[PDB]
RNA sequence: GUAUGUCUAAAGUUAUGCUCUUAUUUACUAACAA
RNA sequence: GUUCGCGAAGCUUCGUGGACAUUUGGUCAAUUUGAAACAAUACAGAGAUGAUCAGCAGUUCCCCUGCAUAAGGAUGAACCGUUUUACAAAGAGAUUUAU
């Protein structure tokens, strides 16, 4: 159920400000301009990070220029935000490019339609979107299913071959995927560019997880024990005298583990 | 006296107002425009002036200043405060350490 | 945090208008002292005045120094902070400095402290300021056409600007070395030189107890030459 | 005079140089405008242009307005907006210094904010915390393409250069340190020169290395720490006292 | 062989019982050869 | 400039009183001197302990990559250095001083 209170859209919000103007531009123009824009954005981000050795190709296919020093390599492992952004632009760059080709006098409209259809049904095979965000397999699978459905309603009496267009339902799928992800990428890339600008938060504090549960447990335990002993101890002894205590405890634990009775004489 | 109901209403009003404002501040601060919808003039002498907040481009960072600085806090314990325990144990207090 | 402290801007700075319209960008810059976010305020002094005035430092910093947030001058006397600290050091005391820590972490820390600096303690309370002022007050009470001269007996403290301006008043180029005092003055024309000479610590030959003076000149000159 | 004529263009934007200096490294960095993948060799070079003030200085859009700041690119001698520039185009004087004297405490004559501390070099625009008027003038060896001139010759040429741009409090060349200390009448003036002769040449048309002026490394005009010399320290102190007397009498 | 970590990358801040000679072991180390 | 009233020449033209409309942007400014980061050359090449190994922590006015409160950066790095007093009471011997 869509929540109703949030009736300040993104575009509306942007419209409200001065820094945007509006124009009537051809969709191809919009596309090409957005490839150019996107390219500039991603390059700006990468260079900002410092790693100029990652050359963006104009086809949004990122690759390193030089052989990478291990440090450099570590630096350049861009995350699932940036790569996902790239992949979406790759997707877009494909279809927009196909339109350009069509309109640039290369290919016929049927050829265009087929091209677009091919792109949508082979987003997996044309842009490793799945790599970064694997739930896109669902989308890919859906597209495949559509193709299977469509073709066999498109090729009843007609034989086999590649020349079917009809890109609608797949296109719908991709739109809904983008709808799904727009929030995710606003968060992800939001945080990313924030990190680029503001440093990362220095109140890191890690949660417990399966991997560090035991260590945390044990530290909590020894803190508790230490506290109790200090409460007990009437002299108000130093932290260095607590080291003896906790070390004693540790030994005791080990003794228990062994099943050797832990009977140190000098204790209270 | 257990506090007055009327005065509890006061305190609640004050502190509730405060915390609501604080949370609003926290929210409109954050980059997630999603959380903008849960948000519940001056003079610099005898001389007078109008304060304004110019709306900025929603591309450029909202808060250019903040950059996650490490900052050490000065304590500011300007007023001294005692630590004040009343006891004097000699017999049990000296016999015990030999055991402890 | 909440916008609890108001901005600390002085009068002269701000300009003589009954109502200006300034803007506040909150969390709007790191300050010029303590590298620390603060609410940046800014305004054109007039509507059609081109120069914006932006609040350079943070309010805590301002309070700490007890200054304007745009001028970096004391809010009372409208004078450089260092200068005012010197003045304060001079009257009533021997030593009053306001040491800013030049290390990026420590400066932040210092800024955070709600404690006035040396001179700021005086200038905050107006009574004390007044007292300081009154104490200060108490404390108070032959022309061959050479176009090229070689001037001597130059007070060590005097600057070239004073010299040239004096010459202008008595009316170009000039060379002075405060080591030698071989003030190698040169005029833009010989006629001008004539004019100057005809118009006449002004010991002045026209090369191209005066004895002792010559000696003092001599030794100093020699020393200069060795340098 | 400057006020008699409108300011000529330093150089047309065709003649202006691009923002892609020297390929110092293997690849260009878009968000920084610097180079990268290699910092082999020094970056600095000699300014192609110079403020020839009488041939250039004049009226502007600013001289109409009462813009209180001078054109950095005028000082550098490369302003591509001549009379159409908002920032002014002439040597700072008592009238203009006096005019902006309020604001110039906090920031430069080039209308850019001063900082808490000098940039470790004493190299960049001055700190607000000091009211310095004294420019250190390093790199004279580099500024003359290793021309074995006389100290007298050096100091004279230096004088010729900085006296042209602002009223001098004093200058003194140091043979033992191969540098200048060029105290100015005003802080605005100091600021102006400090940019106006940054990365410039001390060479002249009469000198034989005139066509090699570009190829060296320019004047390193930075700001000066006050001398350890107590001979001048005392003078400085006296000056401070005098100034203090002025302001203090002015308070009442 | 690496992570990783240091290093360099140029312009001058104004003060006056032993020494010896050898041969042998053992250990460790060695992106050096077998 | 439009228009609505008027006057002076021929519904047309020149002059007059109105109404309409009446404050843009800048925290910035074009290359060295107000700030990145690796990179290259050189040098070493990795915590326990004898040797070889998985790590998870912790403190840190160290951070980086990461969407991250996953995780990973060599167990990410540094932590291994330095280290004197709440200083007492009792006895014995020797020296001095005084009564
Ligand atoms: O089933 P998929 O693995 O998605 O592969 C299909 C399938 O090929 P296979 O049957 O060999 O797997 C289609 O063949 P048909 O079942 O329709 O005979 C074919 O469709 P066309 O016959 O219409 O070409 C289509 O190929 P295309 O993508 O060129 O339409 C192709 O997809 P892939 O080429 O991606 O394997
Ligand atoms: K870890
Ligand atoms: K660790
Ligand atoms: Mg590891
Ligand atoms: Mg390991
Ligand atoms: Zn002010
Ligand atoms: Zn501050
Ligand atoms: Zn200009």
């Amino acid at each position: 159920l869509p929540t109703n209170h949030n009736k300040t859209k993104l575009l509306k919000s942007l419209k409200n400000t001065k820094y945007f103007q509006q124009t009537t531009i051809d969709w191809v123009e919009a596309g090409l301009q957005l490839c150019r824009q996107g390219h500039n954005m991603l390059n700006l981000l990468i260079h900002r990070k410092g790693l100029t050795y990652l050359h963006l190709d104009y086809n949004f296919n990122l690759k390193p220029t030089k052989t990478l020093t291990t440090k450099e390599r570590k630096k350049s492992r861009l995350g699932n935000s940036f790569h996902l952004m790239r992949e979406l632009l790759k997707m877009m760059k494909l279809i927009v490019d196909t339109h350009v080709q069509f309109r640039l006098g290369n290919v016929d409209a049927f050829q265009l339609a087929d091209g677009i259809h091919y792109i949508l049904n082979h987003i997996g095979q044309l842009t490793g979107i799945y790599r970064y965000k694997y739930k896109v397999m669902h989308q890919i699978r859906a597209c495949k299913d559509l193709k299977h459905i469509i073709y066999y309603k498109f090729n009843k009496n007609l034989g086999k071959g590649p020349g079917c267009g009809f890109w609608q339902p797949a296109w719908r799928v991709w739109l809904n995927f983008l709808r799904g992800t727009i929030p995710l990428l606003e968060r992800y890339i939001g945080n990313l560019i924030t990190r680029q600008f503001e440093g990362r938060s220095n109140e890191i504090v890690k949660t417990t997880t399966k991997q560090r549960l035991d260590a945390y447990y044990d530290l909590e335990l020894r803190n508790s024990v230490m506290d109790d002993i200090l409460e007990m101890m009437p002299e108000s002894i130093r932290q260095k005298k607590a080291r003896t205590i906790l070390q004693h405890l540790s030994e005791a634990w080990r003794c228990w583990k062994a099943n050797i009775p832990w009977d140190v004489p000098g204790m209270p | 006296p257990l506090p007055t109901k009327a005065e509890i209403q006061e305190c609640t009003a004050r502190t509730k107002s405060y915390i609501q404002r604080l949370v609003n501040a926290k929210l409109a601060n954050s980059n997630n425009r999603a959380s903008s919808r849960y948000v519940t003039l001056l003079l610099n002498n005898s001389h007078h002036i109008e304060v304004v907040s110019k709306q900025m481009d929603p591309l450029l960072p909202r808060f250019v200043g903040k950059k996650a600085r490490k900052v050490v806090a000065p304590t500011e314990n300007d007023e001294v405060v005692p630590v004040l325990h009343m006891d004097g144990s000699n017999d049990r207090g000296e016999a015990d350490p030999n055991e402890w | 945090e909440i916008n609890e402290p108001p901005p600390n801007i002085c009068e002269q700075c701000l300009g003589d208008e009954a109502n200006i319209r300034m803007t506040k960008i909150p969390q709007g810059s790191e300050c010029k002292i303590c590298t620390l976010p603060f609410t940046l305020y800014h305004f054109k002094t007039s509507k059609r005045s081109n120069n914006i005035i932006k609040t350079l430092i943070c309010v805590r910093c301002a309070t700490q120094r007890n200054i304007c947030q745009c001028c970096m001058l004391d809010s009372r006397w409208h004078i450089p902070i260092q200068l005012r600290d010197h003045l304060i050091s001079l009257v009533n005391e021997e030593n009053v400095m306001t040491e800013e820590a030049k290390n990026d972490m420590m400066k932040r820390f210092l800024s955070l402290k709600n404690v006035k600096l040396g001179g700021a303690q005086i200038t905050s309370d107006p009574s004390e300021a007044d007292n300081i002022v009154d104490k200060l007050k108490n404390i108070l009470l032959k022309n061959p056409s050479t176009k090229s001269f070689f001037l001597y007996n130059i007070d060590a403290s005097i600057p070239e600007w004073k010299i040239t301006d004096t010459v202008s008043q008595l009316l170009l180029s000039l060379i002075v070395n405060h080591k030698a005092k071989c003030g190698g003055l040169r005029f833009q024309s010989s006629e001008l030189g004539e004019r100057f000479v005809s118009k006449i610590i002004f010991i002045i030959p026209w090369s191209s107890t005066a004895e002792n003076i010559k000696l003092s000149l001599s030794l100093n000159k020699l020393i200069q030459l060795e340098l | 005079s400057w006020r008699d004529k409108s300011a000529k263009v330093q150089v047309k934007e065709s003649e202006l140089p691009s923002s892609i200096p020297a390929q110092t490294g293997l690849t260009f960095n878009i968000w920084y405008n610097k180079w990268s993948q290699g910092f082999a060799g020094n970056t600095r070079f000699v300014s192609p242009f110079a403020l020839q003030p009488q041939l250039h200085s004049g009226k502007t859009r600013g001289d109409n307005d009462g813009q209180l700041f001078f054109c950095l690119f005028f000082a550098k001698g490369m302003c591509c907006l001549g009379p159409k520039c908002e920032y002014l185009h002439h040597i700072p004087d008592e009238e203009d210094i006096g005019k902006l004297a309020l604001r110039t405490e906090v920031l430069d004559c080039f209308g850019r904010e001063k900082f808490a501390d000098y940039r470790e070099d004493m190299g960049g625009i001055g700190s607000f915390r000091k009211k310095n008027k004294t420019l250190y003038v390093g790199g004279i060896d580099g500024a003359l393409n290793s021309k074995h001139l006389k100290p007298a010759q050096i100091e004279s040429r230096i004088r010729f250069v900085f006296s042209r741009l602002g009223d001098i409090d004093r200058i003194r060349y140091v043979e033992s340190k191969n540098c200048g200390f060029v105290k100015f009448k005003y802080q605005a003036n100091a600021e102006f020169a400090k940019e106006a002769m940054s990365n410039q040449t001390l060479l002249l048309p009469s000198d034989k290395e005139w066509d090699d002026r570009r190829e060296g490394t320019g004047l390193l005009v930075k700001w000066a720490n006050e001398d350890p010399d107590p001979a001048a320290q005392k003078r400085l102190q006296e000056e401070l006292k005098l100034e203090s007397l002025n302001m203090m009498v002015h308070l009442i």
